[PDB]
């Protein structure tokens, strides 16, 4: 089974710059047994290229592609507005056919702080027997931040969940929710509940935290 | 009659996939320049078919020389299984024998091969014998 | 002119079987390949199946082998995938899409109109299947009660619901400054939370009221929860 592994993971570039896109294969392809594909959030995926570089059907001389062997690449000359969304590569030499997981290309804007936000168990779930805790970060760039619970300063796991919004739509930013799950018993046993939030934009980590009850 | 004439011309696929009584067969066909196939349709009895292992058949006498040529000598007498043109010839040589008439000459438009692939339906003469055919045969009388 | 329309989506539970149907229009269809792809929560596109015009020749991603049957009636233009034992990891988005409508045999001779699965120039707006043992259940709605940069922030957390999807509005729908909502997430349970979020000034709290409006239609569900500091 021909593993496709692709890189970046994602690219952060702006209107007008031309763009180098990379998928690694595992086992050897015939340079023309070859296809990208593009998909923006909310809308069909759209065929770019087959063959290699023959170009599909009302796909634009401006997107260009190529490669052999186990490595492939894909040249976009002058990035658009309406090219900014997720590729993907695709093998057809041996089956089972496979894709790699995609790259996404995103706006870029000015790096942009998070602004942090916790929020305790509301009085209400608690009385139904559970216990939430959340945490908000708000309006942040680059994508990559890292999010880390505490309760009475230890370090939790397995019992938190995040979540981060599609970029932004009139500012190109992104936002992220965390949220810390407990049972209702142990809650009422402990004291100290902290977010711990590590961003590019931080001189140093930010930490928010409250005491239950206070 | 003393001597007769008679005339022949005759002329004579992979795979056939078979559907929908008669038969709306499609297959791959060649055209253009030694490479694109354009998938043409047809259609055909199903006696014209042959079974072979989905559905997929085939075409099923087999040698052209003697399809003309036999209807070159049965077109002579007045007279008008398959998987052999020697005996459809030797049948056709037993008609006209039946009638009287002794083949005179037939022209032929590996070749000795052939011919004596022939003289021995007709146990004719080797002196007398020489994808499309169009062949005569000449009956004469004994 | 030509465009694709899936059918035969719902919920499932793990074990059962479902049917899909995908017709095509605006070209010859009996000349085409057809395949299947989807996307799992959270992943990219997974080659799932792909059949050749006649569906003579069918074949399957390593890991749905055996699982998954692809049809096609070309007789009523219609492309068909029977999906047997369904698991909850096979839950995704199903795109039907259409192939090439030529070949190469290893002899590199080519056959125009003999259609296959290489890749896919045309593709369906996707129809959802959803593979999960859970309980149609509507949401448990807990506010999310309050500052940094000058203002305050508030929300609804929209827990324990199944299955997707959810919509949220403000006010009825017409307070759209400021709103974020969040993927739903999959909790141990196998059940959807997420929460809703919206910025307003830290002056404006006591004197305006505000509400969320959940609708969660697998339940035909509609639930306000009005947010007290
Ligand atoms: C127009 O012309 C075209 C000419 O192609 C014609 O279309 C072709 O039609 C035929 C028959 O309908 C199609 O042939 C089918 O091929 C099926 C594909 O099977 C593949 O997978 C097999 C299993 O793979 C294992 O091994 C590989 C090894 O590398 C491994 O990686 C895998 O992981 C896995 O472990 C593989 O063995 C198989 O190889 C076959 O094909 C090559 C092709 O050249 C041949 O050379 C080999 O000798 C071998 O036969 C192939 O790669 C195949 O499953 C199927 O075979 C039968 O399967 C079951 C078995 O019981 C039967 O019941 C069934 O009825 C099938 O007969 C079948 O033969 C062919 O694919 C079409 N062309 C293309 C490009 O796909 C049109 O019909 C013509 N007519 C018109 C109107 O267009
Ligand atoms: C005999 O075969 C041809 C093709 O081999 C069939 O033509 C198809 O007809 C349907 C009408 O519903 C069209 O939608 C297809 O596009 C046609 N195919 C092609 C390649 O043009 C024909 O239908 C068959 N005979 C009958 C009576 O239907």
């Amino acid at each position: 089974e021909i593993v496709l592994t692709q890189s970046p993971d994602t690219l952060s570039l702006s209107p007008g710059e031309r763009a180098t896109l990379s998928c690694r294969a595992s086992q050897s392809v015939h340079s023309r047994y070859f296809a990208w594909y593009q998909h923006k959030p909310g809308q069909p995926p759209r065929l770019l290229i087959y063959g290699g570089s023959t170009r599909a059907t009302g796909i634009p001389n401006r997107f260009s592609a190529g490669g052999s062997g186990t490595q492939f690449t894909l040249t976009v000359n002058r990035l658009e507005a309406e090219d900014f969304a997720v590729y993907y590569c695709q093998q057809y030499g041996r089956s089972p056919y496979t894709f790699g997981q995609g790259t996404k290309v995103e706006i870029r804007r000015t790096v942009a702080a998070p602004s942090v936000f916790i929020f305790p168990p509301s009085d209400e779930q608690l009385k139904s027997g559970t216990a939430s805790v959340v945490c908000l970060l708000n309006n942040f760039y680059p994508r990559e931040a890292k999010v880390q619970w505490k309760v009475d300063n230890a370090l939790q796991s397995g019992n938190s969940q995040e979540s981060v919004t599609e970029q932004d739509s009139k500012d190109s930013t992104y936002s992220l929710s965390s949220t810390l799950t407990l049972s209702k018993a142990d809650y009422e046993k402990h004291k100290v509940y902290a977010c711990e939030v590590t961003h590019q934009g931080l001189s140093s980590p930010v930490t928010k935290s409250f005491n239950r009850g206070e | 009659s003393l001597i007769r004439i008679g005339h022949g011309f005759d002329v004579h696929c992979v795979t056939l996939h078979c559907t929908n009584e008669v038969r709306n067969c499609s297959f791959n066909m060649t055209t253009e320049l030694r490479d694109k196939k354009q998938k043409v349709h047809a259609l055909f009895y199903k006696l014209d078919i042959v079974p072979i292992e989905n559905s997929k058949y085939r075409l099923i006498g087999g040698d052209v020389a003697l399809h003309a040529l036999t209807d070159a000598i049965l077109g002579a007498a007045a007279l008008g299984k398959n998987a052999d043109s020697r005996g459809l010839l030797r049948e056709a040589f037993r008609q006209v024998q039946e009638k009287g008439y002794k083949i005179g000459n037939v022209d032929i438009t590996h070749i000795d091969a052939m011919r004596a692939k022939i003289a021995e339906d007709l146990q004719c003469d080797i002196e007398q014998v020489n994808i499309a055919c169009e062949a005569v045969a000449l009956l004469i009388r004994q | 002119e030509v465009q694709l329309v899936e059918s035969g989506g719902g919920l499932i539970r793990p074990g059962g079987s479902l049917r899909l149907s995908c017709k095509g229009s605006g070209f010859i269809f009996e000349n085409f390949g057809f395949g299947w792809v989807r996307q799992g929560p959270g992943k990219g596109l997974e080659w799932v199946s792909g059949t050749n015009w006649n569906g003579g020749d069918s074949r399957y991603g390593d890991s749905v082998k055996g699982r998954f049957t692809i049809s096609r009636d070309n007789s009523n233009n219609f492309v068909y995938l029977q999906m047997n034992s369904l698991r909850p990891e096979d839950t995704a988005i199903y795109y039907c899409a259409r192939g090439t409508d030529y070949t190469i045999d290893d002899q590199g001779i080519r056959y125009q109109g003999s259609g296959t699965f290489w890749y896919f120039d045309v593709w369906g707006r996707g129809t959802l299947v959803t593979v999960s043992s859970a309980s149609t259940k509507g949401p448990s709605v807990f506010p999310l009660a309050p500052t940094s940069g000058g203002t305050a922030a508030l929300g609804c957390l929209v827990k324990d619901y199944f299955p997707e999807p959810v919509t949220v509005s403000w006010n009825s729908g017409a307070l759209t400054s400021g709103v974020h909502t969040f993927p739903a997430v999959l909790q141990s349970s196998g059940l959807y939370s997420l929460s809703s979020v919206v910025t307003v000034p830290s002056s404006s709290l006591g004197t305006q009221t505000y509400i969320c409006n959940v609708n969660h239609k697998p339940s035909n569900t509609k639930v306000d929860k009005k947010v007290e500091p």
